[PDB]
């Protein structure tokens, strides 16, 4: 029943509500919240803290990584819309308008190249400016739309994606008079969805790498402090808590420490 | 209290207006809205021109 | 007062003959004014 | 934040519910269903709500037109499919296909009125062609000629498009059963998609002209009530509510009346 070492019921309710509403609050990042780590602290001051806050943070970083890997939204729907706009429109208009069918999208081929996106967005800037105007003066708009009333809203949406990659929204387009007739989808929505997709994946890899590095650090500190005790259940707790972890293994390790919770609580002084 | 200091600082930044003019209705209504701005990089001149055109709108006999 | 460029291609009957990339250039004085006599007092505030 | 008049806490929720889930209910005509416009009343007879319901219905029509212009999807996709069928299949049959007509008549009958066609006689010519390919001579049911098993469903689909042009689906020309082959399926798809396109655009322009007419109607009443008093907040509310409006002005004007909400609320008596 999400067992925590030595805490108040208020602080246990804080941590349980935090992990239940992790997807809902903005700025999903454990380093941004001081009150969570300061509510993870144990009573009776630094003598208790120096051995038990290490294990308490060691529970909290693991459960953070666990609900992180559990509550991941599927990012393939938005890449499916990218391939829809891409494959349906941007290839077929090049074939119709005889632009020799340049295959930069077929150069990506995949959502494995989080790189090689920005050059394709610059080529899409050149395409959008070409189809809106025959001057082809290469210009420096951030978005091909030339619409500046919603560029600020799109940047707000991308910063909201950076803060909460667990819960995101996608910003559609207007129609009073369109610059690109149907191509505002491929030209503008393709740039926006591409930046959105690569930004969500970079934020995801960032948080997951930070969570794993902090878990390895808490393992090193916690085993360094429990190295001293030579009792039988003490070295049993050493063998439980010394096990090296990769992100794939953390779910089984949480299932380990749920069962071994009763004896390592006794093994702690 | 800090908000009153912001209002007064913006009042002195606009023109150095005297409190006697701060009591004027056009000022009394717009100083609070000029408080929720000018903390940004916007300008000092824009507020002078805004006060000009608003004071002008006010006085249409 | 702002200067504005105008890039425009011609009417399509003149766009035809290897003139597709032509791009007329028109400078249009946005929000300025014509002037006909040398301004003396307000020389600080007026650019020719 | 979602501005409304001297109005209660239940009707705010009902208005925001309707304006949020505008896309899912059928018959989106705010004129036609009176459950909302009669609901946005201030109450207490006539004296304590005439000018206030006037302002509140002004906000209601304005944000209805706002969420219309923000939520209408792109119809140029269905016109892109019209151009694909019309260009690729039928022209190649008429010229490359053989024994059909001549260059100037057919190719320009398809090519003419790319932008803004409401033409029924061109449609009738293609229906006469496909009817000549089919079994019978008259032009009774021409859209999916030689089969009436889908006629009620497709008329229902067009009526549902007239009701909710914001959420539209394209039914389909079925594959295994057909009077003739690829040609007659292309023609039936072409005529249905043309009727769908002109239906969506005419219903949209109808609703947009309705909303603009209602907003410009309520402005004159609001100005006639607010003109008399000579206070500064009064005349500032007069000028803010006498700014001229167009359909591409309404978004910025909603953002303006958001910040100016706190002064006109006191300016109302």
């Amino acid at each position: 029943s999400i067992p925590f070492a030595w805490l108040d019921r208020d602080k246990v309710q804080r941590l349980t509500n935090f992990l239940s509403n992790l997807e809902n609050l903005e700025n999903v990042d454990l380093r941004e919240h001081p009150y969570v780590t300061n509510s993870c602290v144990v009573r009776e001051g630094e003598d208790v803290d120096e051995l038990k806050t290490l294990y308490n943070t060691f529970i909290l970083w693991l459960m953070y990584h666990y609900v992180l890997s559990k509550r991941k939204p599927d990012y393939n729907a938005i890449w499916q819309d990218i391939t829809k706009l891409q494959n349906v429109v941007n290839e077929y208009l090049k074939s119709k308008g005889l632009n020799k069918g340049n295959f930069e999208n077929m150069f990506t081929n995949k959502e494995k190249f989080e790189s090689q996106f920005s050059d394709i967005h610059r080529a899409l800037l050149r395409l959008g400016n070409s189809i809106r105007w025959g001057s082809n003066v290469p210009i420096d708009t951030p978005y091909v739309n030339l619409t500046a009333e919603d560029s600020s809203e799109i940047e707000n949406n991308l910063q909201d994606a950076e803060k909460n990659m667990l819960w995101y929204t996608v910003y559609n387009i207007n129609d009073p008079w369109d610059e690109n007739g149907y191509l505002v989808t491929s030209i503008n929505k393709l740039v926006y969805l591409g930046k959105l997709f690569v930004t969500l994946n970079q934020s995801w890899s960032k948080l997951e790498k930070v969570a794993m590095s902090q878990i390895v650090t808490t393992q090193n500190h916690l085993s360094g402090h429990l190295r001293k005790n030579e009792n039988f259940n003490a070295v049993y707790s050493q063998r439980v808590l010394q096990t090296p972890l990769t992100g794939q293994r953390v779910e089984s390790f949480l299932k380990i420490i749920t069962s071994d919770y009763e004896i390592i609580k006794s093994s702690l002084e | 209290k800090e908000e009153e200091k912001k209002k007064q600082q913006m009042l002195t930044g606009v023109l150095g207006l005297q409190p006697t003019m701060a009591n004027h209705p056009v000022l009394g209504v717009f100083l609070p809205k000029y408080a929720k701005q000018n903390g940004g990089n916007v300008d000092k001149t824009a507020f002078r021109l805004d006060l000009i055109r608003m004071l002008a709108l006010h006085r249409l006999n | 007062t702002k200067i504005l460029e105008v890039e425009v291609s011609l009417d399509p009957a003149q766009r035809h003959g290897n003139s597709v990339h032509f791009q007329s250039l028109q400078h249009i004085l946005y929000n300025g004014l014509c002037l006909i006599s040398p301004i003396t007092t307000l020389r600080r505030y007026y650019q020719p």
